[PDB]
């Protein structure tokens, strides 16, 4: 019963050979070209390990040997920061952010004293909320409008990340959170709503290049 | 106030008197039934068909490495001919050789429609094989569909289950 | 697979020919098949202890052995339905038999197998892939609220040789197949656990996230945080349904479990009556509660092991979601009823009782029960997080506090609600008792409430403060009659009144008062505590001579404040947004301020 | 059916007070009823209490006296206690056993119920709706009963309880704003009473609507377990087959409980608290919660359990058990008993948790709910008052006090006190109340709101 | 002093329980004594007589809460806690029994 | 040592509760330690608690789910269970069973002790004689604590009696006017608790020498019975090897007597009072005894067996049974945390039977014993007026008894009340006490003789 933690010497072991393929997935997942360098660089020491078949039990012997960087507590929050970055990417897939942006919110995630309760995680938990409503949502003016305003805020978020507070992707935020939930039943509320968006948005033609 | 006791009286007394008479038609038919049986046991190949069967189901509930069949004195020729065929049944079906005697001492009583007892080795277990003891099982295991198709059904159920 | 019935002694049944049986094993008695778990061994013989009545079981009748001890069958179609205390669906009992009684010896699967479940693999695993416990590979899509993921059970680990594709399958088919050590594992979308056993988590996490209930009295002066563990008396005058109501309704938790141990046949029907006639709004729409929530439902005449096991069988449920990353909140309707259950279970081995009659072991029970809630880091490589929290309730006979069970419950919860009948006879509801009631998160709370809120922490002291002052003030005003009386005390007195009628009590049955949200909490008592102090800063500053003001004088001068002070509460949030409501309780804070600067 | 022939034994290891063990017994079956027959041709019933092998324990259901090993015969039936049920056995008198005392046949049965039966699936328990009227005004206009719970009357020793359950039995039916039956089971009774329970229904012409069991004090103790059982079988059959609302009255649960520990001391089991079984608390549920409606049918089943309280103490465990498991209490005192009034029946300590949904507009009338609350406040101000009387006399008390005064003997003594022979539906129950609430002016009725005061109060 | 000293038994559970039900009942009654005097009291505020009147009720009744039912409820529970300790030394001799009763049966086997 | 193979059985002959019973055993050693597999592979231990002939039964101490009775493995490890112990185990976290749970190794013993221990030598046992001063006037003052002494804080359920643990574990120094090693063992407690501790330990920067045994809400019951005895066992390695002054901490010893009594009921052992085992004592004693000084050795072992009271009822088995054997207790209650009064200590019920010896000349100072027996006259009177002055009211009473009432409510708030980081010498205690003994004339201080009233209370 050495009782590491909550789990037992083999339950231990095997939950790090689990977190190391799935960084190795997650690297080739977020960055499939390897264009990442110093990203890549930062996870090496996991890595080295993937492209190598060990049926998970060789792996897990260098783990019980010593040989893998079998620290429980450093492979969750260097996990964590990959999958979040993982989140960043994904959840704006209809757009490409640049590489230079990629690596600048991937140092700022780097940085964080904890990141799971910073304001960066809480962003992305509204960006999924609003996104995942709409992969089953059936024609009307809300999933409409929600649709259009969503767009742009993966195409801004494409440009600005998430870490780089901006007033205009936080105002968006909370108009798209606001209509989401708004009674389905009432459309003079989420049509005076939307329109107040469009006139207020400082440009002219605000989802013009952004919607087919 | 008197009147209206009395009509009580009078109303559940009348209700008594009627459930009495339709147990005594109950009653005239299993009567009947033990004369329509003894009608069947005065004849001989449907008869020994029905001791043929009985002796195996007495040797099978028993299930003793020692039997003895007691019948009517009158009915000994068909058991004779009932147990040998029995037996051999009896040894495929359990695997056990079992050792079945027929008593040639002791007899049923001939007021007895039918049927046979057996017993075990001590005379301590009897199985009640006869053909009167298993009219009345079958009649009251059944009497719900008795008072049925009689008197018909319960106009106020709803729900069988 | 099969042994014999060597005899029954009542409820107990002896086995031979049992030899390969362990203890807390599970077994099918008799050719109904009762339910029952082997107890004492002895040899190739075995000792059964049978929930169900034994009536007609014979001498050699056959016993099939069930490997898996009493355990809970976790996998799609566990939301929505309603199960027995040892996890038999009785919503399709009742409706694949067409009758009203549950069968003796029934077996019906607690999970059908005749849905054809949508099932989208995660997309990241590949055949050849490592794989450990607690790991995701892939969702079950079962309605608009809840995702179900599909993890990996706990104590399995390997190489990935089989992905379904994404399709329909149901839940008797093979979903993934995993390969360790050359033995290979096929995996469906269903698993089970032992219903005794704790899945494991990676860490234990401190709980620092508030449970927003929807009431304002048991939130902003008896917080409940995430993960904690709370008490709720439970006596018919109590008013509990507005707990279990506002829990299952507003709650920021994501799945709603609520655990009946024991109660009364029409008691349960009220529970399962209610709660499908239940509604939320989501995202704009109406849908039921029952989308998101799982009842165990367990009445009096129930099998006493189903009684019993129907705590644990709760919180198994929980567990399963809180290693998906949701919020769980557990409710046990009764724990005393099960705390009655397990005496019967002690009276029935014939074991030695300890206090009142209850078994040595009840703290044991009851403390390792409650441990099992809190915040937790789940297992698996998504590294993702959830809770469980406890709300459940304690109905001592006699409504005393000495009973073990009420007395260790109180020993364990970090949080008691007390209600109390008075108020609810004086038609104040929520029915909180105040002076009883008590919350032992207000620390841990703490940094969140710094972090967003800032003056919710003084409020709330202030607010106990002034509260428990016109309960000292009681004597005094009794032998006075508020002649002989500082004016000082009046506001003590008359704002304490204030407090009580605008804002610790909650009229839900009104569409506007229906939640809530915190923000307005803080904002109803912000400006109630702003007043208090005014009022006595406005005595206070002009007591020593000449010219003083007195209670009397505050109520004549500003009698439009008192008024704007009560009608805050009637804010509704559905029509008036979080931006005006604020612009109005602003507007109340100048109104103040400058009517008490008039004074000076 | 089985159509299995029966296999009687000769084979008995010995006898040990009320138990029989047999030996060389070919598959037996736990709860298999079988039939003894001794040297003297007398007959007996018992029931295979322990199977242990081959070694088949019977508890004989009377006295083993009589019983040797070596000439007494055991037939057994292949089969546990199944009690032949009819609607035709409404209007009939049965003992313990379920066999007619009477004088009419035996049952003609539509089917065979396991007298233990199944719990009632809690997803199709329908909520208690609609009220069932006592006749009694003291239990319909304060705490009536709903049309499926279960509210039990707690008295003590001595206390007219039978009398009052009678008069329940003659009394009682539905609302009327033919489907209505009562099975009534009396446990431990001993002749005299069991002679007023027969004769009072009789004679006054309710017999056609209720099914009587009497099982007396000195029948087997183990009969007086299966009595309740049979009860209730009965009463699921009329209620959940035949569409109809059955009211099953339980007398004396404390006479059962005794029965009871007497089962487990034959079993050899350690008593538990105060003596009684370890299982006391379910065997309890299994008799109560067998009632409710249910869904989809339109019959109900309610109880009204009556249990003495031993040393008149609420703390012992029959009815401390017993109430914890039931919905509110009538609760009998003494003090009302000696003031000669009756039913003496106290409304202060009595609750009925599914009143609120018992009465009101269409269950009875608008006003239900406000009479009642309005006098129990009275009553239990009458009572304050009283108490003041006598510390600082007649001359002391103001107005407001003296018609507190003159309601609590009122009350008493027109709303409360009735006579076993009147029948007072609930309209009349609540008519009379008013005549008792008519006694303050409108602005004392505190607890009744304005609208329902101007429709009823005047006249 | 903390207990009226009597032998735990059944016997002493009624007699306490009815002296328990005897103190509420004069504690009610001669609150209301109180009450009514300090109504006449304040009314008139024969005088000195009520003051002394006053004070001796409200005296006897502070004793009755705060010495002799503490005193008679702290009886009654040691009461019932000694007859439930009498309950369990007389449930452990009667398992050994049985259990002594089972082992003398396996060896006659 | 055991050069012998060791022997594997799978001859288990049944399971009842927690004991699993073998057959078939060579020449079996009572109290020996059997390591046992699960078909599943799940490895358990447990001791051998009685032989007979072939057989021996064994207590498992995960526990008896999921044992079989054909493909069980047991070994017997041929010896008791002697456990490693190193001084390095300082710093070191273990589990209830002794195994490490910090991701260190496991431990690299210096040697083997039995876990079961032996009693010291009365002969050799060395009386104590020096004090550790807590800095807290409670207990400095009126309850002085010896190196050495075994004072548990008797508590219940709330109160903040690991609070007042955990500050005793920062500020407990020398009146010599030093570093303890700190062995904690947490029995029976939630995570918060552990964390608790654990944390504090860290903040106060002294983790270098505390050791952890953690046993927790969620573990197994039976190990609760060993662990105080793996952490006495270190300790005694630590204080009478290695000369290292030790304070061995014990967490609600409650939680140890319930699974002991756990352990009664499944053995069926002769039960003393509320079930407890009629061995509770002796029990108890094998674990409090092992305390205390040693002659011609410089190390020593302080306890504080922190339990819970059950229900505030100081007569509870647990701490009438611990007040037997420790040297006194410092008792919280709920009437001074009901007051936010902290720390929440009541001296009247509570007394240190070493103080008379450890104060005094050459200790602290000469009045020393004088203030304390006076300030407990002056409290418990001062208790006794306000039991009067609830009855007899405030005019009642003279300046004999407001002198009193002064006393009691000066006394609690500046003697007793400190705060949780407040430390103070035990020569300022005794200044404080003079500050509260001056409320009285000198007459009244009938608990002093004037040559010390004479020379202190003028000031």
């Amino acid at each position: 019963g050495i009782k590491m933690g909550g789990l037992t010497s083999e339950q231990y072991h095997s939950q790090v050979v689990g977190k190391i393929g799935y960084i190795a997935r997650c690297m080739q997942t977020i960055d499939p070209e390897n264009n990442l360098k110093k990203i890549r660089e930062d996870y090496q020491d996991v890595l080295i390990w993937a492209e190598k078949n060990y049926r998970f039990e060789e792996i897990l012997e260098a783990s019980k040997s010593g040989k893998c960087p079998n620290d429980l507590d450093a492979l969750s929050r260097r996990s964590l920061i990959l999958q979040e970055l993982l989140r960043l990417v994904s959840s704006i897939s209809p757009f490409k952010m640049k590489l230079d942006l990629i690596e600048s919110q991937y140092e700022k995630m780097k940085q964080h004293v904890n990141l799971w309760k910073s304001d960066y995680h809480v962003k992305l938990n509204q960006l999924n909320q609003l996104t995942d409503y709409l992969k089953n949502a059936a024609p009307t003016p809300k999933n409409n409008f929600l649709r259009a305003m969503t767009s742009v805020l993966q195409m801004q978020i494409a440009q600005y990340g998430i870490t780089e507070d901006n007033e205009g992707i936080n105002q968006l935020f909370k108009l798209g959170l606001h209509l989401l939930a708004m009674a389905n039943e009432k459309i003079d509320e989420q049509y005076h709503l939307f329109k107040g968006y469009v006139k207020d948005q400082p440009e002219e033609s605000p989802f013009e290049g952004i919607l087919p | 106030q008197q009147k209206k006791i009395q009509m009580s009286n009078l109303m559940n007394q009348a209700r008594l008197k009627v459930l009495r008479a339709r147990d005594d038609l109950i009653t005239d038919l299993l009567n009947e039934a033990k004369q329509r049986l003894s009608k069947v046991v005065k004849d001989t190949t449907r008869y020994q068909v029905l001791l043929d069967g009985l002796v195996l189901q007495g040797l099978y509930q028993l299930l003793e490495p020692r039997m003895i069949v007691r019948c009517r004195k009158q009915d000994f020729p068909l058991v004779k001919a009932a147990v040998q065929k029995a037996i051999p049944m009896y040894k495929i079906a359990t695997k056990k050789d079992v050792d079945v005697q027929i008593d040639l001492e002791a007899y049923l009583p001939e007021d007895i429609a039918g049927g046979v007892e057996i017993y075990n080795g001590d005379r301590k277990i009897k199985v009640s094989n006869t053909l009167e003891s298993r009219l009345d099982l079958i009649a009251q295991q059944m009497m719900p569909e008795v008072r049925g198709a009689l008197f018909g059904a319960n106009a106020n159920r709803k729900f069988l289950d | 697979t099969f042994g014999y019935v060597h005899g029954v002694s009542g409820p107990v049944v002896t086995a031979c020919d049992m030899a390969g049986a362990a203890m807390y094993e599970l077994v099918r008695v008799g050719h109904s098949e009762l339910v029952g778990e082997i107890i004492r061994l002895e040899g190739d013989m075995a000792t059964i202890q049978v929930y169900e009545e034994t009536s007609g079981v014979s001498v050699g009748d056959p016993v099939l052995r069930t490997g898996k001890p009493l355990s809970v069958e976790l996998g799609p179609g566990i939301m929505g339905a309603i199960f027995d205390g040892i996890q038999r669906p009785l919503s399709d009992i009742s409706s694949q038999t067409q009758s009203i009684y549950i069968p003796r010896g029934v077996n019906v699967s607690a999970l059908s197998r005749d849905i054809k479940w949508e099932f989208i693999p995660s997309k990241n695993l590949r055949v050849g892939s490592h794989i450990t416990g607690g790991d995701i590979y892939g969702i079950v899509n079962e309605n608009s609220l809840i995702k179900h993921k599909i993890m990996l059970p706990p104590r399995s680990r390997g190489s990935v040789t089989y992905i379904a594709p994404p399709g329909n399958y149901d839940a008797s088919d093979v979903v993934l197949e995993l390969e360790f050590e050359g033995v290979k594992e096929k995996l469906s979308m269903v698993q089970v656990w032992p219903v005794r056993q704790v899945r494991p988590v990676t860490e234990k996490l401190p709980a620092n996230h508030p449970l927003l209930t929807g009431q304002r009295v048991l939130d902003a002066l008896f917080p409940c945080v995430q993960g904690g563990t709370t008490a709720i008396p439970g006596a018919f005058g109590c008013g509990k349904t507005v707990i279990s109501q506002s829990l299952s309704k507003y709650s920021n938790s994501d799945v709603i479990i609520y655990v009946g141990c024991g109660e009364r046949g029409n008691e349960m029907s009220e529970v399962l009556r209610d709660f499908p006639e239940l509604t939320m709004e989501v995202d704009g729409k109406v849908e039921s509660i029952m989308k998101r929530t799982a009842l165990v439902a367990n009445t009096s005449n129930m099998p006493v092991a189903a009684r019993e096991a129907s705590i644990y069988t709760g919180i198994t449920l929980s567990e399963y979601f809180r290693d998906m990353g949701y919020h769980v909140s557990m409710m046990a309707d009764s724990t005393s009823r099960w705390a009655e259950a397990l005496r019967e279970i002690s009276g029935r081995l014939a074991e030695m009782p300890a206090d009142s009659g209850y078994p040595a072991y009840l703290g044991a029970r009851l403390a390792s029960f409650y441990e099992r809630a809190g915040r937790v880091k789940c297992l698996g490589n998504p590294e993702r997080e959830g809770s469980v929290s406890i709300v459940g309730a304690v109905s001592p006979p006699g409504g005393d506090f000495s009973d073990p069970v009420t007395s260790a419950t109180l020993g364990i919860v970090q949080v008691f609600w007390g209600l109390d009948k008075k108020l609810a006879q004086r038609k104040h509801f929520p029915s909180v008792n105040w002076l009883i009631s008590y919350s032992k998160y207000m620390r841990a709370l703490d940094e969140y409430y710094d972090k967003h809120f800032t003056e919710f922490v003084p409020l709330r002291t202030k607010a106990k403060e002034i509260l428990q002052e016109e309960e000292d003030l009681a004597e005094i005003v009794q032998l006075v009659g508020k002649a002989s009386l500082a004016e000082t005390d009046k506001i003590t007195l008359e704002v304490a009144k204030l407090i009580k009628d605008d804002f610790l009590q909650q009229n839900g049955y009104t569409p506007y008062d229906r939640f809530c949200p915190f923000y307005k909490t803080v904002g109803m008592l912000s400006n109630m505590i702003s007043f208090y102090d005014m009022a006595r800063r406005a005595v206070e500053t002009t007591a020593q001579s000449d010219n003083k003001i007195t209670w009397s004088i505050i109520r004549e001068h500003m009698g439009e404040i008192l008024y704007k002070l009560s009608s805050m509460k009637f804010k509704d949030p559905v029509k008036d947004g979080e931006a005006k409501i604020k612009a109005d309780y602003a507007q109340l804070l100048e109104d103040m301020q400058n009517a008490f600067r008039s004074l000076e | 059916y089985l159509s299995q022939p029966r296999l009687t034994y000769k084979t008995v290891s010995g006898v040990n007070g009320p138990l029989v063990i047999l030996d060389h017994v070919k598959f037996p079956r736990y709860a298999e009823i079988v039939h003894l027959t001794l040297p003297d041709g007398t007959k007996r019933s018992g029931q295979v209490l322990e199977v242990s092998g081959s070694k088949a324990v019977v508890q004989v259901f009377e006295g083993t006296s009589g019983i040797d090993a070596k000439k007494t015969s055991c037939e057994f039936t292949g089969d546990i206690l199944r009690t032949p049920v009819s609607e035709d056995m409404l209007g009939r008198v049965f003992n313990g056993s379920g066999k007619p005392i009477d004088r009419g046949p035996v049952v003609l049965a539509e089917d065979f119920l396991d007298i233990m039966g199944q719990p009632i699936n809690p997803q199709c328990r329908i909520y208690p709706e609609e009220m069932i009227q006592t006749g009694i005004s003291a239990i319909d206009g304060m705490n009536s009963i709903a049309r499926g719970q279960k509210i039990p009357i707690f008295s003590a020793a001595g206390l007219p309880h039978n009398e009052i359950a009678a008069q329940i039995c003659r009394q009682a039916g539905l609302v009327k704003k033919e489907n209505f039956a009562i099975v009534f089971a009396a446990m431990g009774v001993n002749m005299e009473t069991a002679r007023f329970f027969k004769s009072d229904f009789e004679e006054n012409g309710s017999m056609d609507n209720v099914c009587l069991f009497l099982n007396l004090a000195n029948d087997p103790t183990i009969e007086r377990i299966i009595t309740p059982r049979l009860a209730l079988t009965t009463a699921e059959f009329l209620a959940y087959q035949c569409e109809k609302h059955v009211l099953v009255i339980l007398t004396d649960m404390s006479s059962y409980a005794e029965a009871l520990r007497e089962v487990s001391a034959a079993r050899e089991e350690v008593p538990g608290r105060r003596g009684f079984p370890g299982y006391m608390y379910t065997d309890l549920a299994t008799i109560y919660e067998r009632a409710g409606r249910v869904e989809g049918r339109n019959g109900s089943i309610t109880q009204i359990p009556i249990l003495t309280m031993p040393n008149d103490d609420i703390t012992h465990p029959i009815p401390d058990l017993t109430g914890y498991i039931t919905e509110g209490q009538i609760y009998v005192d003494r003090q009302l008993h000696n003031r000669q009034i009756y039913p003496p029946i106290n409304v202060l300590p009595s609750l009925s948790r599914l009143m609120k949904s018992a009465i009101g507009e269409g269950m009875t009338r608008k006003d239900h709910a406000d009479v009642s609350n309005q006098l129990y406040a009275c009553y239990a101000i009458g009572k304050d008052v009283q108490a003041m009387k006598a510390v600082v006399g007649e001359e002391a008390l103001t107005s407001d006090d003296l018609l507190y005064l003159e309601f609590l003997q009122k009350f008493e003594k027109n709303f409360i006190t009735q006579g076993p022979y009147e029948n007072r539906t609930v309209y009349e129950t609540l008519d009379i109340g008013w005549q008792l609430l008519r006694i303050f002016p409108k602005e004392m009725l505190k607890r009744i709101p304005q609208s329902t005061l101007s429709e009823f109060y005047p006249r | 002093k903390d207990r009226i000293e009597i032998f735990p038994s059944r016997m002493a559970q009624t007699i306490m329980k009815a002296r328990l039900k005897g103190a509420q009942t004069g504690r009610n009654l001669l609150k209301k004594k109180s009450d009514a005097l300090t109504l006449r009291f304040r009314q008139i505020l024969s005088f000195v007589t009520l003051d002394e009147a006053i004070k001796i009720t409200n005296r006897r009744v502070n004793a009755i809460e705060h010495v002799i039912i503490p005193r008679i409820e702290r009886t009654l529970a040691y009461i019932i806690t000694e007859l439930d300790e009498r309950e369990r030394e007389e449930f452990y001799r009667l398992k050994k029994i049985q259990e002594k009763k089972k082992i003398i049966k396996e060896k006659s086997e």
